Parts: structure tokens; sequence; C-alpha cells
């Protein structure tokens, strides 16, 4: 199916002195490969997955100096960000940044993102098009004029549609023992009384890869919304995810609900009963 | 500035068996800013060897963070998460409940 | 693969 290369990158500043703290991940699809903090030791962009360790020195060279680059950049906009906005040196700031491609199941470009956020805010961001910017107000527009004068969006778009898709289906060549598997969720139902009249049903998913899952409740073969709880999707830690969701029933009545999952490691839509 | 409260989640990584090792785990999500407590707990007390993921966010800006320990379940043992952030006037506890 | 360069706003 359609795959993405991401990489998210936070500074938080620290007021009374030194540099902000700074951390970046890179992600293939939903799983980290690569990593940045600041304040970590090894001051070097560090593997997360056994795929990426087939790169040689270079690859670690070139990775490092590009994300301290990053993180440089990130400092001085904490500056800027603070004077555009009349700020004062005590408080601590934030910026946020997310970058990457999107490919389909042939691989090819799809979509490419560029966004930036200050203190949880949207600031700027890279247009679909990869031409033009978002700015949500006076001092993103500030920024856009300079990105526009210095042809920022021309370099993106040719990283985003080359070098990001270029790089993106070699990871996925390299690491296709995982990278390129589907693990289809594990399901089982619980079974829980409050009183004598009302029950309660949970409808398990365990144990997946990718993330993306949809569980549902029929009644009498009719979708159930109303009564449930759907919990967010959640890392188990081991590189696969868990989800899910229940419904309040009355006792004795368990038999109408029925359990619906869909994941890509299932060719079709598992059906589970009480 | 903007503050959103963490959500919290708390649980094991694999199904829960008395005598077999396992990763309790708290997920904290959809919080800012990214400063945050987390502690797990084993009868009240805070669990020493603690570790978290790195901090990353979702596209709506706000961060999640799992953080994890290695322990065997026994009959007797509680768990819990306890997660302060400026959101929370007291410290919010999430006991975890394995029947679920 | 970062992207080569990271324009200041």
């Amino acid at each position: 199916g359609s795959h993405s290369m991401r990489y998210f990158f936070t500074s938080v500043s620290r007021p009374g002195r030194g540099e902000p703290r700074f951390i970046a991940v890179g992600y293939v699809d939903d799983t980290q490969f690569v990593r940045f903090d600041s304040d970590a030791a090894s001051q070097r962009m560090e593997p997360r997955a056994p795929w990426i360790e087939q790169e040689g020195p270079e690859y670690w060279d070139g990775e490092t100096r590009k994300v301290k680059a990053h993180s440089q950049t990130h400092r001085v906009d904490l500056g800027t960000l603070r004077g555009y906005y009349n700020q004062s040196e005590a408080g601590s700031h934030t910026v946020q940044r997310m970058y990457g491609c999107d490919v389909g199941s042939d691989w090819r470009f799809l979509r490419g993102y560029h966004q930036y956020a200050y203190d949880g805010k949207d600031y700027i961001a890279l247009k679909e098009d990869l031409r033009s910017w978002t700015a949500a107000d006076m001092a993103a527009q500030t920024t856009k004029h300079k990105w526009e004068a210095a042809h920022v969006a021309e370099q993106l778009r040719a990283y985003l549609e080359g070098t990001c898709v270029e790089w993106l289906r070699r990871y996925l060549e390299n690491g296709k023992e995982t990278l390129q598997r589907t693990d289809a969720p594990k399901t089982h139902m619980t079974h829980h009384a409050v009183s004598d009249h009302e029950a309660t049903l949970r409808c398990w998913a365990l144990s997946f890869y990718p993330a993306e899952i949809t569980l549902t409740w029929q009644r009498d073969g009719e979708d159930q919304t109303q009564d449930t709880e759907l919990v967010e999707t959640r890392p188990a830690g081991d590189g696969t995810f868990q989800k899910w969701v229940a419904v309040v029933v009355p006792s004795g009545q368990e038999q109408r609900y029925t359990c619906h999952v869909q994941h890509e490691g299932l060719p079709k839509p598992l059906t589970l009963r009480w | 500035m903007i503050q959103r409260t963490p959500k919290i989640q708390v649980y094991s990584r694999h199904p829960a068996e008395n005598g077999k090792s396992n990763f309790l785990n708290c997920y904290v999500s959809g919080f800012h800013p990214s400063d945050i407590e987390v502690d797990l707990l084993k009868n009240g007390e805070r669990i020493e060897k603690v570790e978290h993921s790195d901090l990353s966010f979702s596209k709506d800006w706000s961060f999640y963070l799992l953080y994890y320990t290695e322990f065997t379940p026994t009959e007797k043992d509680e768990y819990a998460c306890r997660v302060n952030h400026v959101t929370l006037s007291q410290p919010k506890i999430v006991k975890w409940d394995r029947d679920m | 693969n970062l992207v080569p360069m990271v324009a200041v706003v």
C-alpha cells in the first residue's frame, strides 16, 4: 500500500542559561529509524531501527551535520519569534517542525509537506502544490515574504519530490523484512457486569502494524455508536499497536452485538461475537 | 499560551500473566507544552528504572510520550501511573486494570 | 535523509 517518510523536530527554549532543548525523530511509516537529542552525550544522529545500521559512516556524518544545522535554525528562530511577538526573556517557548513525503502503492510521489508551529499554533506551512505558503498571522507573513525572496519553496520542492522519495524507496528496500510486512491484529472480546441489568463488552485489537485500524460495533447488523467508548491507538512498545472499543448493553442481549475489525493485514474484515 | 491536558492510558505490552515478565506502559498524549512528569508506581511507590520514548507530536501539534518499565505481574501487586503537568492542579493517578 | 538546508524564519 502507500508509504511515508516523516521527520519531527521540537526545540524548547531554556531562559536562564544556554541553548534550547532540541529533539529530532525520523520515521518510515509507523517505524522510528533515527533520533537526535541535544541532551544526549553522543551529539550524533543515532539509529533506532536495525536496517538503517546498513548505512555507512558518511551517512552518519552527513545526517549529524544536517541535524545540527536544523538545531541552529531553530535556536535562531526562537529569538526571532520572541522579537516578532514582543515577548520577554523570562518564559519558555516551543517551535515544532514536521516535513516529509508520501508515496502510493507504486512508490511514486504522491504528496509532500513542510509545516511549522510556534507555542503549539500554526505559524507557516508549505501548500499542497509545493509552490506557495500559508501564513497564519502577520509575523508569519513577514517570514513568507523572506522565503519568497530566497526561493525557499523551490529548494524544498526539489527535496520533497526528489531526495525524499528516492531515500524512502531505499529505506523500504533495505528494511523490507519488517517495513513491507503487515501484522494482522490479534482480536478477542471481554465481558464485565456493573449491575444485574447492565453489561460492558470490550473488543480488543492487539499486536498490529501499521497503526491504521478501524474498530466498530454493530447491533442486529446496524452500526452502533451510542453507548460506545473507543480508545486512542496506542504503541505496545515493541513496534506494534493496540486498540479497543467497548459497548454497554443490557445483560442477556450480548448476542445482538458484533465487533468489526478492518486492517490492511486482513484480506477481509473480521467479525467477533460474545 | 495554548495549554492542553494529557490523556493517560496504563497497560501492559503483552497479555498479562502472573509470573511471566512483561512491560508496564504509561502512554501520555494530547498535551502542550512538552514539560511533563510521569512516574510508574508499584503499590504506591515510585519505580526507579523507567524509560521513555523520544518526544514527538501529532498533526494538531500535541505531544505524546510512552513511559515503560520491565515487570513481572503478581496477584497482589497494584500498579499505577502518576502524571503531573501545568494543566493539572494535583497529580493525576491512573491505576492499571488488568481485567479490562 | 534530512533536507540539506533549513531557512531561518
